């Protein structure tokens, strides 16, 4: 009966942040207390929500947005926010209902001379709508000047690798992020309790 | 999952040519757009070229009208043809599968081991 959280959180590999995973969770029982005061997790901010009251309260769906950023960017996995991530990788909506977990993952997701495999969208033509994902491999027009599709002056390839080394300072270390988002639109309850 | 692997590098005379070969394997729910990158060792890991699913190339201005990117999906093999090599184009060269989708499975991308290209006077 019990919910498959251990596969989101205790996962082998995680999403680059432009390319952000999700599972929807349904038709199962959710003890969230083994998240809040798990306290293995660094950051833990609930919006719309007392983090007691959810642990016996009910939803149509829980959706669980697994991905990986720099520590200094964790500020942006939050409503009303601004800059590279909330603009170009993953937004949240301004009246978000849900929780935001991260934890420092330098021990895992850094390597000797830099893990390239987590990644982020620099520039984009406009800002993302709430829970937009983008995977564009398509050159950015910085200038008025045309691209010829040649990467070059004012003509930039819009994704980058972060390149996490363990010798980094704490803000430029990788944090693993989950975003539990809660809904109840109108057909039936599927996730509570006990 | 994908294991990518590069091949067909090494030392050569300036002005000559080389063909780099990115062999794939056990694949995913997607055809990934694919790219080449190099490490001008010192300068960071830097963009060389792309071919998409839709088949459009783009190249970095450095190698324009000198290098060429192509795939033979039969072999599941990706080609960088490099003509008119200078010593600047020494580096470890890497192939890069990108992100692509298919309805919830979300292939992140992968890099390969690389192959050292080397050029002289």
């Amino acid at each position: 009966n019990l919910c498959p959280f251990g596969e989101v959180f205790n996962a082998t590999r995680f999403a680059s942040v432009y390319a952000w995973n999700r599972k929807r969770i349904s038709n199962c029982v959710a003890d969230y207390s083994v998240l809040y005061n798990s306290a293995s997790f660094s950051t833990f901010k609930c919006y719309g929500v007392s983090p007691t009251k959810l642990n016996d309260l009910c939803f149509t769906n829980v959706y669980a947005d697994s991905f990986v950023i720099r520590g200094d960017e964790v500020r942006q996995i939050a409503p009303g926010q601004t800059g590279k991530i909330a603009d170009y990788n993953y937004k949240l909506p301004d009246d978000f209902t849900g929780c935001v977990i991260a934890w420092n993952s330098n021990n895992l997701d850094s390597k000797v001379g830099g893990n390239y495999n987590y990644l982020y969208r620099l520039f984009r033509k406009s800002n993302l709508k709430p829970f937009e994902r983008d995977i564009s491999t398509e050159i950015y027009q910085a200038g008025s000047t045309p691209c010829n599709g040649v990467e070059g002056f004012n003509c930039y390839f819009p994704l980058q690798s972060y390149g996490f080394q363990p010798t980094n300072g704490v803000g430029y270390q990788p944090y693993r992020v989950v975003v539990l988002s809660f809904e109840l639109l109108h057909a039936p309850a599927t996730v509570c309790g006990p | 999952e994908v294991q990518l692997v590069e091949s067909g590098g090494g030392s050569v005379q300036a002005g000559g040519s080389l063909r780099l070969s990115c062999v794939a394997s056990g694949y995913t729910y997607c055809s990934y757009d694919m790219s080449w990158y190099r490490q001008a060792p010192g300068k960071e890991r830097e963009f060389v070229s792309i071919i998409r699913r839709d088949g459009s190339t783009a190249y970095t201005d450095a190698v324009k009208g000198r290098f060429a990117i192509s795939r033979d999906n039969a072999k599941n093999t990706l080609y960088l043809q490099m003509n008119s090599l200078e010593p600047e184009d020494t580096a470890m060269y890497y192939c890069k599968s990108w992100a692509c989708s298919s309805g919830e499975y979300l292939y992140q991308g992968d890099w390969g081991q690389g192959t050292q290209v080397t050029v002289s006077s």
